[PDB]
């Protein structure tokens, strides 16, 4: 039952680090005009409340409505920020397939009202299970482990309805942005030759990997247990694979605000 | 023929008669003062919401507001201890280089790459802002026009010339005539009966307005003059130059005293300005910093950072209590 | 109290007129005399494409000496620049003024579209035979041999050479300085095209379009 | 005759300028000292002010 | 003063040589580019060759490639040029002017006659 | 610049009518609007206040609840709804424009008037002992117009209006903020104060300033006149 020592540790990283980046992210919004930055800022305040939700089970490492409550706030922090990585697509996808277009439409008021609303379906899919009784499993007591609350079914519902159909936008966005930029640079290198007389793969691959490879293998256990009824699952095969969702908050602040050396220089100057 | 080898010994015998009034300097005089010591300032406010980079700006007599002109098309007028907004005025051309604010408060001035230096009313009885008078004589663009008073305008252009106008009537009374290339600043003396020029040519020269003769040229430089200003007591003047350099000259003495300049600074100078008692002067750089220099020892005392771009414009109040500095990144910062 | 009110609703007009400042477009034209600068496109022109707005200007009041008021226009959306590709004794002169352009200071990220105008003259009035190498320009027969592109179906090898001599000059200016901030998009014209304002529309697309691939680390 | 006309008025104006009167440096010199010290105490930039008499605060 | 002088010039023959000199005072020789421009009886002017500030980077114009040489004393303060094989089109006035704005890649010069920092010329004659 | 009212006439208690004040020759869309009433006997009172945008109204405690003010600025057109009338509603109207920025005057121009006849102790309370005094040409008088409370604020200047009432015209403005002369007034009109004392001196009088006069108040928002003094012989 050593299982206790890591976790303190781990959210201790989530809390201070997703923090530090949020403070220089907001510095730069006071100096320049620029809607892009605001769905940066969102991003670090959602990966930040998961280290604060995740402290709450130190104590836990109890009653019919105390910790059931605590395995809703969870859920709602850690699917409000998989729908900001969606969002922040969807606008780099925009300014390169129609340019002209995009100058006229977007200003401040469009980036507001997606905001306010990503939050209302966020707190619809964590806080709702909790009066159907379709889910919501019987009434074991003992302990809670997220398993003692919630049925098995909720699982396979959530994964087949919104996980899967929105990893399959994210290739297919990304797979268009490729094809674009390797025309432009094989005219570039065809004026360099007269005039005297690869990055995509590499960057592509990590954007790629990094979002499908933390929540596939959670899911991916989840539907065989339906067929099962019995595997011996929910076990310690299941107390480690849940350990990669959570590690995606040490991995954004490198991707999307370490990059962009307009962010990076005030870092080093602070 | 004799009309090149004649004036040829007459610079001789300029040069040869400066030497004999060439006993001693003003470096060696001044070696009993203390210093002044470290300057150190910081800002207060930040005006913001202009669309694009700012030129030009000019302090009221008041000392409570003032007027920025920007390249999208504005004019603004600020106050600055509330940082409220009291007009906004639309221009016919985009491309404005200067402004100026009359004495008395009641119109205001502006021109650029359209060859007029324009007049607007403030004091309507309709409630708004309508055009009074248009100033067309010029060949070539203009960069400042000051006010004498509430009649009568002086501007200087790009066409090597300097003209002095009549509101009441639209015509020009007076003309001078004698520069080489594009004259880029103009100043008045504070008694309102001198005022000094810089040009193209590297030199600079001394008008009067009753005549209209030219009296004394100055050169020191070796590239382009973009700033000028007076002394506070009128009997010197200071210029900044693109060999990134400043330097001031005595008017009784005809001849230069001293040169500001440093061995790590290799940009220009845009902009000059001195302070109220006149011991401290002020420069702006393009290096997207200003200095902070003393007059009588010539070593550097301060400096400001805080820019994003080049700073273009730079002025200090009536009474020398603050400096507002405009730059290409379209803000206003006003320091102590 | 009330003046704190009235300070706020000149703000919201400001904010009307940014929308409209955004997608406009400006331009900027120079050329030279004898070039046709004016029948290929009065300072300002306005024209629509798409329902897209375009704004051109042209600074021809002043004298021979811009080293003042160049800079101006650091940050208008393209330079169109005109040459009159068919004389060769003052075809020095407009390489000169190219390269000032190029290496300027308050320039460097800014593009060139370049249009080499007066070719129908050149492909007869010259062909007939008037004028040879080390006689006047000598960098257009240098011992040149292209073998890239061949369009205009129909023609001997020496047709557009008295236009294509222009380009070559042109790109060894531009690829040899400027590492990935500013490109160049050369252009062939003549005195009756009317389809000038979609090239501009096209070529104004790929600088928007490239800005973006290379801070997203993709170019 | 074009640069007659303007090499005749160079010479004309260099002729009204040599006939004028200097002194010397060290007089001229000693005036800009004084002024800098009779008027050392009316500069709030020189001398920091309060921020009780500040109405930038 | 800023001023340049320039020093030669005179009859010659055709296929004869010629040297120019351009002493200069009032600024530093070590900081600037320098060039020569000539102007033709009845024409316009015409940039000829240019040097840099050390000595490393040399142009010419097309037509007289192969005959012309440039070259800087930045200890003297001198600029010269060597003519070779001259031809009788090569009757002209010659100048020497100066870039402003030192440690920089550009000029705009060789303007109509208002350009300040620029010589008054020497005269070159080559018939027979 | 012209103000015109139109409506008003005999109304029976208990009903309704409706008042316009349509305005030409100014620009309509950056001023306020004010309602001032004068009973056939008495002093002004002040009514409503419309700002510029509509984006702030207020009205007197004594015709709370039953008048209504709104503007169109497209047909330059003000109105006054009024319901459930009584004996106390029958004055005259008056409709009055204003603009506030960094050193302008408020309350320059007044309407022209229309006539209707039908058939709490934080205020401050501004006081004028003077009612009538006589006059000769070419003299000096003193009129005082005092107060019940510090008309001077934390930021430098204090606010008193006089105001100038012909026998058979409408009032006109004087002095503001009690210093400045307004724009058309001769040179002879002087003010000066202290807090809660304030003054007004003529040098040399002729024959054509014989009428009313008034103070004001413009700190707190409630605003109060006068009771006015009369300049007869
Ligand atoms: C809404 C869309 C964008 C979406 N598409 O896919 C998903 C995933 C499914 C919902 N989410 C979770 N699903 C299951 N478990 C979770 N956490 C958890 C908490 C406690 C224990 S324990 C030690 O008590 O047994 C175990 C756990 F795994 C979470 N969660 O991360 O909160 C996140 C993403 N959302």
């Amino acid at each position: 039952f050593s299982f206790g020592v890591i976790l303190a540790v781990l959210a201790s990283l989530i809390i201070a680090t997703n923090t530090l980046v949020a403070v220089a992210v907001l510095l730069l919004i006071h100096k320049n005009d620029g809607v892009s930055l605001c769905f940066t800022l969102n991003l670090a305040v959602a990966d930040t409340l998961i280290g604060v939700a995740i402290s709450g089970l130190l104590t836990d490492q109890t009653q019919k409505t105390l910790c059931s409550l605590r395995m809703a706030f969870v859920t709602s922090s850690a699917a409000a920020s998989v729908l900001t990585v969606m969002l922040i697509t969807f606008d780099r996808y925009l300014a390169i397939k129609q340019p002209f277009r995009y100058l006229k439409i977007m200003s401040g008021f469009v980036a507001g009202a997606c905001i306010a609303g990503l939050w209302l379906v966020s707190y619809l899919i964590g806080f709702l299970p909790l009066g159907i009784p379709m889910f919501q499993q019987t009434a074991y007591k003992g302990q809670c482990s997220f398993f003692a609350v919630f049925h098995p079914h909720f699982v396979l519902t959530l994964s087949c309805v919104g996980f899967f159909p929105a990893m399959l936008l994210f290739v297919f966005f990304y797979c268009d942005m490729l094809k674009i930029a390797s025309m432009h640079s094989q005219q570039i290198r065809k004026m360099e030759h007269a005039g005297a007389m690869f990055k995509a793969l590499r960057t592509v691959s990590v954007l790629i990997g990094s979002f499908a490879l933390s929540w596939t293998p959670f899911l991916i256990t989840g539907i065989v247990q339906v067929a099962c009824q019995e595997c011996h699952l929910y076990l310690v095969l299941e107390r480690y694979l849940w350990l990669l969702g959570v590690g995606n908050s040490l991995l954004n602040p490198l991707i999307y605000a370490y990059w962009q050396k307009e962010v990076r220089l005030q870092l080093y100057h602070m | 023929d004799q009309l090149r080898q004649e004036a040829e010994q007459l610079k001789n015998q300029i040069r040869d008669a400066r030497k004999a009034c060439a006993d001693a300097t003003l470096s060696q005089i001044t070696n009993n003062i203390d210093p002044v010591g470290r300057i150190q300032m910081r800002t207060r406010r930040t005006l913001r919401g202009h669309l694009a980079k700012i030129y030009a700006m000019h302090w009221g007599t008041d000392s409570r507001l003032l007027v920025s002109a920007s390249q999208d098309g504005k004019l603004i007028i600020w106050d600055s201890y509330t940082t409220n907004k009291v007009h906004a005025i639309p221009l016919r051309s985009s491309w404005v280089m200067t402004c100026a604010y009359a004495p008395s408060g009641n119109y205001v001035a502006c021109g650029g790459l359209d060859n007029i230096c324009s007049i607007y009313n403030l004091k309507t009885r309709e409630g708004n802002v309508r055009v009074s008078r248009e100033l067309a004589g010029h060949t070539g663009y203009l960069s400042c026009c000051r006010f004498l008073d509430d009649n009568q305008i002086v501007t200087s252009s790009g066409d090597t010339t300097c003209a002095l106008w009549d509101i009441e009537t639209g015509q020009q009374t007076t003309t001078f005539t004698g520069h080489t290339g594009d004259v880029m600043s103009l100043s008045l003396a504070p008694d309102t009966r001198l005022f000094v020029s810089g040009a193209c040519d590297a030199s600079a020269k001394l008008w009067d307005v009753r005549e209209g003769m030219c009296r004394q040229t100055f050169t020191g430089h070796e590239s382009d003059i973009n700033a000028i200003c007076f002394f506070p007591n009128g009997n010197a003047f200071a210029t900044g130059s693109d060999d990134a350099t400043c330097r001031l000259f005595d008017l009784r003495a005809d001849q230069e005293l001293m040169t500001y300049s440093h061995d790590n600074i290799i940009c220009g100078i845009t902009s000059v300005s001195f302070s109220k008692s006149g011991r401290l002067l002020l420069a702006g750089y393009d290096d997207f910093n200003c200095n902070v220099w003393d007059a009588l020892k010539a070593d550097r005392a301060g400096v400001l950072a805080g820019h994003d771009n080049r700073v273009s414009c730079l002025g200090v109040t009536d009474d020398g209590m603050a400096v507002a500095t405009g730059s290409w990144d379209s803000f206003l910062k006003i320091w102590n | 109290k009330a003046a704190v009110e009235r300070s706020k609703m000149i703000e919201k007009q400001l904010q009307k007129d940014k929308q409209v400042y955004r997608a406009t477009h400006r331009l900027l034209l120079l050329g030279a005399d004898n070039s046709g600068k004016s029948t290929i496109v009065i300072f300002e022109t306005k024209f629509q494409v798409d329902k897209v707005n375009f704004h051109m200007f042209d600074v021809g009041g002043q004298r021979d000496e811009r080293r003042k008021w160049i800079q101006c226009f650091n940050d208008v959306t393209a330079i169109i620049f005109v040459v009159d590709s068919s004389d060769y004794n003052r075809l020095q002169e407009a390489l000169n003024d190219f390269k000032s352009i190029w290496n300027n200071r308050w320039l460097r990220t800014i593009s060139v579209i370049l249009f080499l105008n007066k070719q129908d003259l050149l492909a007869e009035k010259v062909l007939a035979g008037k004028s040879k190498i080390e006689d006047y320009f000598p960098e257009f027969a240098r011992y040149t041999t292209p073998e890239d592109a061949t369009p205009e179906p129909g023609e001997d090898p020496r047709v557009t050479r008295a236009k294509y001599f222009i380009r070559d000059e042109f790109l060894r200016i531009s690829t040899a300085s400027g590492d990935g901030r500013h490109y160049c998009y050369p252009h062939f014209t003549c005195a009756v095209d009317t389809e000038n304002a979609r090239r501009i529309f096209n070529d104004c697309r790929d600088i928007i379009q490239r800005m973006h691939l290379r801070q997203y680390e993709l170019l | 005759t074009a640069s007659i006309a303007q090499a005749r008025k160079l010479v004309e104006q260099l002729k009204m300028e040599a006939n004028i009167d200097r002194i010397k440096v060290s007089k001229a010199a000693a005036d800009l000292m004084a002024y800098c010290e009779a008027h050392a105490k009316e500069d709030p930039l020189l001398t920091p002010v309060p921020a009780s008499e500040n109405p930038f605060r | 003063q800023v001023q340049l002088q320039e020093s030669g010039g005179g009859l010659v023959q055709p296929g004869g040589s010629l040297r120019l000199s351009c002493a200069a005072s009032g600024f530093t020789f070590s900081n600037y580019k320098m060039n020569w421009v000539r102007q033709a009886p009845g024409k316009g002017l015409e940039w000829v060759s240019d040097i840099s500030q050390s000595g490393a980077s040399i142009s010419y114009t097309g037509s007289v490639k192969g005959r012309f040489t440039i070259s800087r004393d930045n200890a003297k303060n001198t600029l010269y040029l060597q003519m070779n094989s001259l031809k009788p089109e090569d009757t002209a006035v010659y100048y020497c002017a100066r870039c402003p704005a030192p440690f920089t890649r550009d000029c705009f010069d060789v303007t109509s006659t208002t350009y300040a920092y620029r010589g008054q010329g020497t005269q070159v004659t080559v018939s027979s | 610049v012209q103000l015109v009212e139109s409506g008003g006439g005999l109304v029976q208690p208990g009903g309704s009518r409706k008042l316009s004040c349509s305005a030409s020759g100014f620009a309509f869309s950056s001023f306020g609007m004010h309602w001032v009433r004068q009973a056939p006997e008495k002093g002004l009172e002040w009514v409503a206040y419309i700002s510029s945008g509509s984006g702030t109204i207020y009205y007197a405690d004594t015709v709370k609840g039953r008048f209504t003010i709104s503007r169109d600025d497209p047909k330059n057109t003000l109105f006054l709804q009024m319901t459930s009338l009584r004996s106390e509603d029958t004055a005259m109207y008056y409709c009055v424009r204003s603009i506030y920025y960094y050193g302008s005057s408020p309350f320059d121009f007044w309407g022209q008037g229309t006539t209707l006849t039908v058939s709490g102790g934080s205020d401050i309370v501004m006081t004028q002992a003077t009612s009538s005094v006589p006059v000769t040409p070419g003299e000096s008088v003193s009129i005082s117009c005092r107060s019940s409370k510090s008309l001077l604020h934390s930021n430098g200047n204090t606010y008193l209006y006089w105001f100038l009432q012909r026998p058979g015209q409408s009032p006109q403005l004087l002095i503001y903020r009690m210093s400045n002369l307004a724009s058309g007034v001769p040179d002879r009109f002087s003010g000066s104060g202290s807090g809660t004392a304030f003054t007004l001196t003529i040098s040399r009088l002729e024959a054509e300033d014989v009428g009313v006069y008034y103070c004001m108040q413009h700190l707190e928002y409630p605003l109060t006149f006068g009771a006015g003094t009369k300049l007869e012989l």
